[PDB]
C-alpha cells in the first residue's frame, strides 16, 4: 500500500510510550548508543519502566508521563531513516505482552516447534473468521487471544456448529512490512485487513 | 557568675535618669549615612538565599529526603527573616529616607509574605520601644507570666486546672515557646478592629491590613493550586515556621534574663535602665548575621532610631567600647535555648527570679488555698 493507506488501517491500534513533559522520549540508553524507544502495547509494562526510571533517576520519573499514541504516528516515526532527521541510533523496538507471547508459544506448540522462542508482537487470526461490513467482508487481525476466542466462540455459537478454526499467530512487524510492500494480489488481500484493539471485546 | 547560662558578658548595674537616645552622641555621624552598596547587598543576599532554596525545591520536590527538605526550608526561612528585617527598617523609616514612597512600598511588599502589616508593625514596635521592659503595658514583646497571674488562674479558676493553666503549661514549658511569634502575629491583627486606632489613619490601617490579605487571598491559593498540601507545607508553611522561630528567638533573647528585671511604671522603671541595661545582644556566626541582616543588633537601633541597619555592628562595637560594664551579650547556643525552655518560665515580681513553672505553682498551690 501507500503510507496513507497503511496509516489509515493502523489507526485503531493504540500503543503507550514514556515521554518527558515536552513530548520527548525516555530512551533507555544502556551502553554505547543502543537507545530503545520500547513502544509498550500494555500500560503495565510502561509503568514498570516508570518504576525502573524512578529507582535509577528520581528526577526523570516525576517529569515523565505515559503518552498514548495511535499506531499511525508510530508508523510515521518508524518509517523515516533517522540519519536524515539527524537523530540516529534510537532503535524504536516493540514490546509485546508476556501473556500473549505465552499464548503465541502455546499455539506454536500445536504443530510442534521450538515453543520457547518468538519474534515480534504476536497477532492472532482464525482461518475463517470474517467481519461483515456494509457490502465488503474484512478479515480481522486480532491483537488479543481472548478477543479472538470471544469472537470465534460467539460466531460459531451464532451460526451453529469440527468448529475449531485453526487459530494462527504471526508477528506484527511482518504484517506491517507485508502491508507496505504488497503490490499484486497481496494488495487486495491486505486491503481487507481489520485491526482489533487489544481491549475491544471486553466485559461489555 | 553569669556565664552559667551562656550569658557571657553580663552587665553590673545602670544608674537611672537616662534616656537611650542620649547615647546617640556616642555614635559618630559616619555611621548615619547611606551606603547604596550595603542596601543592595542587604536586600539581595537574603533574596539570593531564598531564590537558591526555591530553585532547589523546584529541582527536587518530593524525591528529596525529609532532612534535606528541612534544611532547604530553614534556608528559605532565614532569607525571609533577613528580608523581614529589611522591611522592619523600612517601617522604622531608616532604610531609604530619601524615597519614603519606595521605602513604604518595599516594606509592605516584604511584609506581605509574613502576613504582617507595616503600619500595625511600626505602631506596635514603637509602643514596645516606648514601654521597654515595663510591666502590664508593653504587650508587644515577651511579657512574662507573673506568679500573680498564675496565682489568679490558679485559685480564681479553682484548682490547678484551667484553660489558661493548660495553654500556658503547653506554651511556656515546651519548645513551642520558640514559636510564640505565631501568637504574637495573631495578636497583631488587633481583632481586625479599627476602633483601636486613630480615626485619621483608617485608610492607612486598612491598606496595611489589606496587603497581607491580598497575599493570603492571591498567592496562597496559587500555592495550594500548584502542589496541594504537600506543595504548601514545604513551600510556604515550613519557611513561615522557620521565620517565626527566628523572630521568637531574637525577641526572647533580647529582653529576658534572670539579671534583667521587669518593673511597672512608678516602681522604679526607667528608659535607660530598661534599654541599655535590659537588652541582651545575641551573637551569631557571621554568615547567619549577614543572612539575618544584622537583626540581632537591636540595641544601637534602640539608642539611635535613625541609624541604618548596615552600620549596626560597627555602632555596637562603638557602644561596647564606650559604655563597658552596662551591656549584656550572649552567644547563640543550645544552653540559652534549653534555659529559656526549661528554667526561665515564670517571673515572680519580687526578685526577678525566672523559675520553672511547677516550683512557682507549688507555692501558689500548696499555699494560698491551703
Ligand atoms: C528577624 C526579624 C527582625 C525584626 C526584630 C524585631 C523584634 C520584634 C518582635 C516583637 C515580639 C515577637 C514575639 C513576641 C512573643 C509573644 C508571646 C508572649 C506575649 C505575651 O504578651
Amino acid at each position: 500500500m501507500a503510507k496513507d493507506e497503511v496509516k489509515a488501517r493502523l489507526a485503531p491500534v493504540p500503543v503507550y510510550t514514556v515521554a518527558n513533559p515536552k513530548n520527548e522520549f525516555v530512551l533507555v540508553a544502556g551502553e554505547n548508543n543502543t537507545q530503545l524507544g520500547f513502544f509498550f502495547f500494555r500500560k503495565e509494562d510502561a509503568e514498570a519502566l516508570i518504576e525502573k526510571i524512578r529507582e535509577e533517576n528520581p528526577r526523570l520519573a516525576r517529569d515523565s508521563k505515559i503518552l498514548r499514541v495511535p499506531m499511525d504516528n508510530v508508523y510515521e516515526v518508524f518509517t523515516t531513516p533517522r540519519e536524515q532527521t539527524g537523530l540516529q541510533g534510537i532503535h524504536f523496538r516493540f514490546m509485546p505482552d508476556m501473556k500473549q507471547v505465552a499464548h503465541a508459544l502455546q499455539l506454536y506448540k500445536d504443530a510442534g516447534v521450538p515453543t520457547r522462542q518468538f519474534i515480534g508482537v504476536p497477532v492472532f487470526q482464525a482461518e475463517g473468521l470474517t467481519v461483515t461490513t456494509r457490502d465488503m467482508q474484512y478479515v480481522p487481525l486480532f491483537l488479543c487471544k481472548e478477543d479472538l476466542d470471544i469472537a470465534v466462540q460467539s460466531a460459531y455459537v451464532q451460526r451453529n456448529a469440527a468448529p475449531l478454526p485453526k487459530v494462527e499467530v504471526g508477528s506484527f512487524e511482518e504484517v506491517v512490512m507485508r502491508m507496505t510492500a504488497s503490490a499484486g494480489n497481496e494488495l487486495a488481500a491486505w486491503s481487507q485487513v481489520m485491526f482489533v484493539a487489544p481491549e475491544l471485546l471486553r466485559d461489555s | 557568675y553569669a556565664d552559667e547560662w551562656g550569658f557571657s558578658r553580663v552587665g553590673a548595674d545602670f544608674p537611672p535618669g537616662s534616656h537611650p537616645s542620649l547615647f546617640s552622641q556616642l555614635l559618630p555621624q559616619a555611621l548615619f549615612a547611606f551606603d547604596a552598596r550595603a542596601a543592595v547587598a542587604a536586600v539581595a543576599v537574603p533574596l539570593a538565599a531564598m531564590a537558591a532554596g526555591y530553585g532547589w525545591l523546584w529541582y527536587m520536590h518530593s524525591i528529596a529526603p525529609v532532612w534535606q527538605q528541612a534544611l532547604c526550608a530553614a534556608l528559605i526561612g532565614t532569607g525571609y527573616a533577613g528580608l523581614f528585617k529589611v522591611a522592619h527598617e523600612c517601617a522604622m523609616m531608616r532604610f531609604i529616607p530619601q524615597m519614603p514612597g519606595l521605602q513604604a512600598a518595599l516594606g509592605t511588599l516584604l511584609m506581605a509574605p509574613a502576613l504582617y502589616s507595616l503600619p500595625s508593625w511600626r505602631l506596635h514596635h514603637l509602643h514596645h520601644l516606648l514601654h521597654t521592659n515595663m510591666l502590664w503595658q508593653d504587650v508587644w514583646g515577651w511579657h512574662p507570666l507573673t506568679k500573680v497571674e498564675l496565682a489568679d488562674e490558679m485559685v480564681r479558676s479553682g484548682g490547678s486546672g484551667g484553660a489558661a493553666m493548660a495553654a500556658a503549661r503547653l506554651v511556656l514549658t515546651t519548645p513551642i515557646k520558640l514559636f510564640a511569634s505565631v501568637g504574637h502575629w495573631l495578636r497583631s491583627w488587633d481583632g481586625l478592629d479599627l476602633r483601636h486606632f486613630h480615626p485619621a489613619s483608617y485608610v492607612e490601617v486598612l491598606s496595611g491590613w489589606a496587603a497581607p490579605l491580598a497575599f493570603a487571598g492571591l498567592v496562597l491559593p496559587a500555592v495550594v493550586s500548584a502542589g496541594g498540601l504537600s506543595g504548601f507545607v514545604s513551600c510556604y508553611l515550613a519557611p513561615w515556621l522557620v521565620f517565626h522561630f527566628w523572630l521568637s528567638v531574637l525577641s526572647l533573647t533580647a529582653h529576658t534574663a534572670p539579671h534583667i528585671p521587669w518593673r511597672a511604671e512608678g516602681d522604679g522603671w526607667d528608659a535607660g535602665r530598661a534599654a541599655v541595661a535590659g537588652t541582651v545582644t545575641l551573637r551569631l556566626p557571621r554568615p547567619l548575621e549577614v543572612l539575618l541582616n544584622n537583626a540581632n543588633y537591636m540595641l544601637p537601633q534602640a539608642v539611635a532610631p535613625g541609624l541604618p541597619m548596615w552600620s549596626a555592628p560597627a555602632a555596637y562595637a562603638v557602644l561596647a567600647a564606650r559604655l563597658g560594664p552596662y551591656l549584656t551579650e550572649a552567644s547563640m547556643s543550645l544552653k540559652l535555648l534549653t534555659n529559656h525552655v526549661t528554667r526561665w518560665q515564670i517571673y515572680d515580681e519580687e526578685a526577678h527570679t525566672y523559675r520553672p513553672m511547677e516550683e512557682v505553682v507549688d507555692e501558689i498551690e500548696a499555699d494560698l488555698q491551703q
